[PDB]
């Protein structure tokens, strides 16, 4: 849901 | 003297900018001294993303993992450390272009200058503000990481923001510059969410005396409120609650335009009832919550 | 989507103070030239109608100070271009960057920095309106702060700030000293002509919309150039020429919707508002974007 | 009304 960038 | 949202000149933090490698993985550091600062995830693979246990992951590297590069001079890391999710790397060779700098942990609410990168390389420069529920509204895109935060007094860089991620809501999270998250996120691809968030009621309020010490008055009325009064309304449009010290950070903006706190807070107040009928403030059409009391009277004459 | 201004490192680097007598104002330090807007030799009662030519013949290079950081540069020279002084100092700056000077054209975008006494104090991004005029953020002590755009490694100058307007806008020249629009350099009674709507920027504004997968307003029809003209100008928009449409190739490109099909959209947003919903998280059309920032802010371009 | 900066 959450991306690391 | 018109009125735009504008960021602090970029140039003291441009020449902080490095790259930082590990792996196959590569995203921005800040170079001080002889010190790289970057998110710990650039020790990461793509199977270690959902699940990292960052200690397990970094005792396996030495210096020679981490590949620093200004420019397209190769700096040598002579040692490394972990200090919450950021790297802390020491490099051989000293940044001439350090500027008197500070590390600070700001408030929500509180605005700050980004210099997003990519690559080490400057991209663009915008300002915005750490939102309520500490996420940023910002402007990031992939490899954009290591890019950060910041404000300028005189000739002090105050750093207080890293980033990190992209919440499934298109909004950003990240650190301060000693690794602390801001906001209740880890640095993992796991299922995680932004809370509630509200509009900065201080700001909205700083902005309304922006549009008045810049010569428009129509949004006035003769009406007062008390605070518990405003408060109650206020909460119903989703807006922060208003606290006796925001009506005295709001001391100064009052006393330079002889417009009561309270009176603008009932200013506000008719605003969020009915709309703004098609008018616009400073030329925007919604309430504007990104500049702080500090930032109006900075960007307006005096 | 926010409204991104370039880097402004290599323009700080340029930035010197110059006073003359008691006027004090921001300079351009470019090799060994040092320019300023020419008012600078004027005092307080002297900008009514000041007879620049006249009043220059009275100063020698003695007359200018010309500061950097704590350092005093040293005028060997002295020169007027038009709106502007040329200085010539007897240091070539440091860290002059590549650059050019371009005189930018009607609607096109560009960054600001604003600077008060030589030091830089804010940067932001500018349009420059089609009546000639920018919505800028300026104070007293401004003037000579400067706009540009980073093509590459290059540095386009293109503004240096002059006067604010009745209307609370404001007023520049090219860094050649010719001023944008039909204004010139006196406290005179001036007025900025009436504005329209940036059609090109809007329309790459929808197409960024779109690249970032906000594509909610985009429907099935197309239109004719001259049809979409008749609506847009009734709310107050620029007249669609095909020289936008041409510009607007690569987005359309880069999309696969033709411009006249986005026009056709616009169009319906304009004849029926947006309904609550929301174009990048705004609630109205940005005009201040033009096809090319779009590129840049989607594409990551660095410099 | 011009006024110069």
């Amino acid at each position: 849901x959450a991306v690391l960038x | 003297s018109g009125f735009r949202k504008m960021a602090f000149p970029s140039g003291k933090v441009e020449g902080c900018m490095v790259q930082v490698t590990c792996g196959t993985t590569t995203l921005n550091g800040l170079w001080l001294d002889d010190t790289v600062y970057c998110p710990r995830h650039v020790i990461c693979t793509a199977e270690d993303m959902l699940n990292p246990n960052y200690e397990d992951l970094l005792i396996r590297k030495s210096n020679h993992s981490f590949l620093v590069q200004a420019g397209n001079v190769q700096l040598r890391v002579i040692g490394h450390s972990m200090q919450n999710c950021l790297l802390r790397l020491k490099v051989d060779t000293s940044n001439p272009k350090t500027p008197k700098y500070k590390f600070v942990r700001i408030q929500p609410g509180q605005t700050f200058s980004v210099l997003a990168c990519y690559n080490g390389s400057p991209s663009g420069v915008y300002q915005c503000a750490m939102r309520p529920n500490h996420t940023i509204k910002g402007s990031f895109l992939n490899g954009s990481c290591g890019s950060v935060g910041f404000n300028i007094d005189y000739d002090c860089v105050s750093f207080c923001y890293m980033h990190h991620m992209e919440l499934p809501t298109g909004v950003h999270a990240g650190t301060d510059l000693e690794g602390k998250f801001y906001g209740p996120f880890v640095d993992r691809q796991t299922a995680q969410a932004a809370g509630t968030d509200t509009t900065i009621t201080l700001n909205v309020l700083a902005w309304l005396y922006a549009a008045v010490i810049n010569g428009d008055r129509w949004f006035l009325n003769r009406f007062t409120t008390t605070l518990n009064d405003f408060n109650l309304v206020a909460m119903k449009y989703n807006y922060e609650p208003l606290t006796q010290d925001h009506v005295d950070i709001l001391g100064p903006l009052s006393a330079q335009t002889g417009i009561a706190v309270l009176d603008m807070c009932a200013a506000l107040k008719e605003l969020l009832q009915n709309g703004m009928n098609g008018r616009t403030i400073l030329g925007s059409t919604i309430l504007e919550d990104e500049f702080t009391p500090f930032d109006v009277v900075r960007q307006c004459s005096g």
